[PDB]
């Protein structure tokens, strides 16, 4: 769009590319192609009936938008 | 957290929700220039993100088994014990989290923001949570404001929206809050290229979310409000 | 966390200890699927890691000075205090961790799981802490299979191991598990060349923890069970 | 391994190289050759006798269990989970 | 320097360089020349009159710290130990 | 954290400050091979990274809005209370960070190593607190030694600093210690060239501060002191 | 020669030359499908090139200095005597040069080609050359066709040109004929950038040549014809 | 174009992009950025009043087009 | 080969891979995969009734040759002696 | 031309023929250090090519329409006149062309060689030709132990193999040797990847041409002697 | 050289390294690293004794000049003019 | 050709001989702007190859066997009959080749060209050559020259030199004069690194020609002018 244009004489662009079939894959992972990156907003909770931390985790990582199996690291 | 010079937000940026421009703004925030930020729910941008993954049900373009994505994140869990209806205090009923993105006004000079909380409810009234949730945005907001003036970063939107649950009966709950930070594959655009980078990326920020949808086949997994936080 | 599609493990697919094949397994547990998962001491995997990065005495392929290894990572620490033998309750006697690897059935559709716990021991006896360490398995196995579930991804094998210490007259004490991820030096790698990378892993995946070793002129430090954890 | 050819064609691979002598690297470091990634088992503990104030003696006696046995010891470790 | 020299025949390198105007960016990020990197130390303490928010008390008063004397306001931190 | 081979720390191995070789040791420590490590104040280094980095207000070359930037990084907040002059006790007066880096040796062997740490303070005295903190240096320093007969490896410097604050009535205290891992833009390397990267880090190492500001058109942000911690 | 699967050609397929759609074939000739190729004179395209590359005296987007072009070329040069008005036979009135380029049907099966000639003239008279080259365009039509059977290669159109001169008293003449194979600078596409390789070919090729000029700040230097070969 | 689309399934791009500020410069030199290639028509003589070969060569490389001293390889 | 491992350690490889989808394509060209090459030997003649023009006379009858045997028409030979 | 360390040859070092190794010497010529250089006849690897290029008619893994593809080469043309049975003088009956491979004896310090000749035969009669081609072979052999000396490269084998014609009526006939060098595709490696690049080269040298063809699913074309140069 | 400077505002650079153990290789050949060239002068020739026939005994005096003095034997030589 | 903005002249640029400094010029030629534009002999610069690539005898750091080295050349091939002394006109005494290489005055905005001549000599006196030679000399300057103004290029020096040789009784002459582009290997540069690809080039042309052999422990191959052409 024509804020990458003004980005792109800077330095920086915002292409994103997984090499994958289906998958898309984390921001600074080997083998991406572009120099940027895309987010996004999940929000879960879910009611299950440092193992216990482990599980419901995994709950709400399965619960809706589905992020399961990925190694988190954190950033703030 | 941020998204700065490097980055798209999914459903905003790329793969733009209808919901977005027909948004209307639960209200305004003031900010240290003088300009009235409007306030919207985060809900257009949330089911956004479940159209691209999908669900564990309907897995569409999730991330890759085993890879390492960076978040922002926040999560918390307690317990609502098993009779004994007192709370030891790290204990509570209900559960909750929250994001708020917020965009900045000149992408170029200013990062976006993303804010997220997370608590336990101790009371039982479900009701009493969700008033109290309204009150949290209010408060994220001046969270928002107040950091903007931190490094005069004007934004020209915020989108906060929760999940939560109640619990009971010694079920454990967990909420999760968490912004990802990924890369698009080949294969969810429609005519891209690993070859045509750059444009791929103008592929996403120039389809909607439904085009993006009939064009991979893909039925909406929320449209008539489905999605539930 | 997770081990998936971009991964190899030391001592099992690549430089694989005999101990591996020939190790019987504690038990099994069921999984959603109605497969016995048997599960094993992580022994031979964890002696396996020792052999290529050394020890602070006998430094082999360990990790570069100040490089960033990311890692599955859990820690805990403990005082056992001076006399005071009255533990205000931070405090303990004992303090263990625990790591465990649940090999994914398909691990093109699957990604393999790690799992790690830690704690402190609140009585003196070692020998009533093992009796504990040995449950915990269980409860872990029941954690991989919980998982498992989640994700409908039933695991081959899993292999849990533990390391511990008994503290006593305000020595303090440190458990951590840790599973590293690297990239394999050249050096290493019998044969290998920096302009054969594919060929370079096939090396290792092909070599046993001895043959490696003859090859590389590395008496074992393990051999007969001289590993402690 | 067989594995790795199903895996290719889905755009993985399981290389991962280090520029260095002697030395493995981290995954995601710049100059390592490869996509992909190897991982190993560690855990450790001990027994390391009293001191001056909270933040201080921690390090000190994790640094142990980083130089206690297979050698990790001076890396900037980073959490996934 | 001449230790970089020593450096370079292991396999070294100490090269870190941005792609940008003006900006720093992190080691590891894409895109940047070098498989090096540079550090410095910033220790600053910041302060924000209370709300109702433990969290986003933490938050803002982060944020304080952060755009207090060397600036390095909207990074995305990620913590090395 | 540690910086190794692969690093250079702003204000000491590029850019250095003239107090650096000016500064005078405040004492030394001994560590395992019998050598007496200097212990300085970290200032110096501190002051330099204003320097480059620059200020919100003079924002000279900065982290990109929403880069990653991995750091070494503690923190530490608390409330001093509204009148209520007790302290529950996650509460305190003042709050205060710590930061010491350790230039190894030999550093083809060895890894510099960077020490910080965070607490509250639990009483009013400004001038008590000042006290404590040069009494926290030698208690680092401690850390120093020992930690480096862990990996045998001795320093041959280390300069440690602090920054804090004295809250009052109600207003909540954050003291923070971070060591940033970046890389450096072009344009504040006078004459430097995105095609000559490894003489570009060589223009770095070879100017002075001062020398730095002048090229650049920047004036000193510290000279006369004029920065406070 | 040859352009195939990886090439563009100045005027047509970038930078396209209004003159070009608004060409009048100047006769077809059949080829081994049955399909009659027009054929038309080159001059679009030879101009074309002239408002990119420049002349010695308004050098444009030239190739640099000391660069390694591969061309497809011919050349011939040759003495019209300082009186001596008899041809020693290496001699000659007259010098010419030819070029084809026929565009494939399918550049995805095919690859268009490039036809080049050049000879000496033994005769003074200028229109008598004339004549013979219009002669030559037959020819050089035929030579396609024989070849695009050669490869079963069909071709959709072919633009053919010619240069030469009329020496006399001792001056030496020189005809080339010469297709470069270039890769076009950033600075000559409007509002192109190194960082988007693949839009930047997309835009040259949906500019016309007028409109790169306009957007340029270029004076057409052929527009009434103005260029001579 | 659409063409481009169908060639990109086979592997094949048609981007040819010259690193300098001005100059174009020729396919497979080092540091260009594409793996294509663009052409166009050259056909020039200039009458002038081993040597011979060279200087009138010189004339009709800087007659219109200029593609002067540039270092010609032939394929054919 | 085991020949290779020799190569290699002086800083050779032999590897040519081409990107495309059926085709080869020649060696030093933009996007190929290693730094060596393959190569084969061809020997052919061809022929076409005359014309008018010598230079055209060996142009179509060397596409003839080109395309006769082993096909390596429409190909921009460059020449190395 | 020459072959050297980075080179193979198609159907001696990958895709070898049957042929290769069932080859008989035809004779041995002496050089420099005193070694029988035995020669060949180059038709297993001439045909060798044919199996992996194709046919204008069977288009196998051909050279990409408009590729650069690099040769060493020579070529040569001539008339046979239209009844006119004398020949002014660059004018000729029949046509041939040549190419010998000498394979260095240590690929590791010398080159491989490539020898390449070509002419015109001024006598009608294709026999009295044919002689002549085996005197050639002798020839080129002296020529390859010739400069075998002047660069002290003994070499192990040579393989010499020749195409003509014998034109007749005013056919123009043309006569072409030609080494290429290209890099293979993927499509053409069983079980090749573009992520495999070295093992991709070991696969092709470990087949044969027949197993090569079997697991392609291609009909040997040339068998039975098939294939006429 | 300061003239460099001027250069690499450009977009052009003269850096040209050969990857192997001992040998220089050509401009443009895969793997080398830096965008330009270093190049030198070589006039030789020489009398090289009697033979059969054209192209044969030319290659051979060829060979002879291109090992004389400054060594290039064993080159695949592409021609710029 | 040409040698432009990309290139460095060995001798000159790189690995300066003495002699050159120290050189004195045979003469000056006037060039369009009327600039005298000296002329030198080009022995030097030849001498510098040497001592770079070696001889076939003290092979030092020259092309890689089988490598594809583009250079600017020339060659001419001659006669001299047996005892026949009629030189039938392909023949004749003596065979020569030349090389020129003028460098810019601009090298920003202009190429460095290379001249490079050839022929046959139609007499038997040597010394009748060599006047001849020196002849030629001011006639390549006058092409130089004519060139020069072409492209409005003043150059600032030229350097010329030539081989030859007289041939007698059937010994069959070739003159060549050839400038190769190529790249320097890492063991050439004393204390150059792989990873320091722009300082490397730096090394190089801050070294003379006679400190570069005494840091590579390499004796030179000129000195007292042991080099003949």
């Amino acid at each position: 769009s024509e804020l990458d244009a003004k980005l792109n004489k800077l330095g920086v662009d915002r292409i994103a590319i997984s090499p994958y079939k289906q998958w898309t894959r984390g921001y600074m992972e080997p083998g991406n192609i572009g120099n940027g990156y895309v987010t996004g907003l999940k929000v879960d909770a879910g009611v299950r009936d440092v193992l216990d931390g482990i599980v419901s985790y995994d709950r709400a990582e399965t619960k809706n938008a589905y992020i399961g199996q990925i190694n988190m690291t954190t950033a703030s | 957290x941020f998204t700065g010079v490097q980055g798209r937000v999914i459903g905003y940026d790329i793969l733009r929700s209808p919901e977005v421009d027909k948004a209307k703004p639960l209200f305004t925030e003031t900010q240290w220039d003088g300009s009235e930020l409007p306030i919207y729910d985060a809900k257009p941008l949330q089911d956004a993100l479940v159209e691209y993954f999908g669900t564990e049900q309907d897995r569409r373009h999730y991330p890759a088994p085993g890879s390492f994505i960076v978040c922002a994140n926040k999560g918390v869990t307690a317990e609502r014990p098993k009779n004994d209806a007192d709370m030891k205090p790290g204990q509570g009923y209900g559960v909750w989290s929250a994001i708020a993105i917020s965009f900045a006004k000149d992408p170029t000079k200013d990062s976006s923001m993303f804010v997220e909380d997370a608590g336990v409810w101790e009371t039982p009234n479900e009701d009493e949570l969700l008033e109290y949730l309204e009150g949290r945005r209010k408060a994220m907001a001046k969270s928002i404001a107040e950091c903007g003036q931190d490094a005069h970063a004007s934004f020209e939107s915020s989108w906060i929206g929760f999940a939560y649950t109640m619990m009971e009966p010694g079920q454990i709950g967990n909420a999760i809050t968490v912004a990802p930070y990924v890369s698009l594959p080949i294969d969810s655009i429609p005519g891209g290229s690993i070859l045509t980078p750059d444009k791929d990326m103008e592929i996403m920020e120039n389809l909607t979310m439904p085009e993006w949808l009939e064009k991979m086949g893909y039925k909406s997994l929320s449209a008539n409000n489905a999605l539930k936080y």
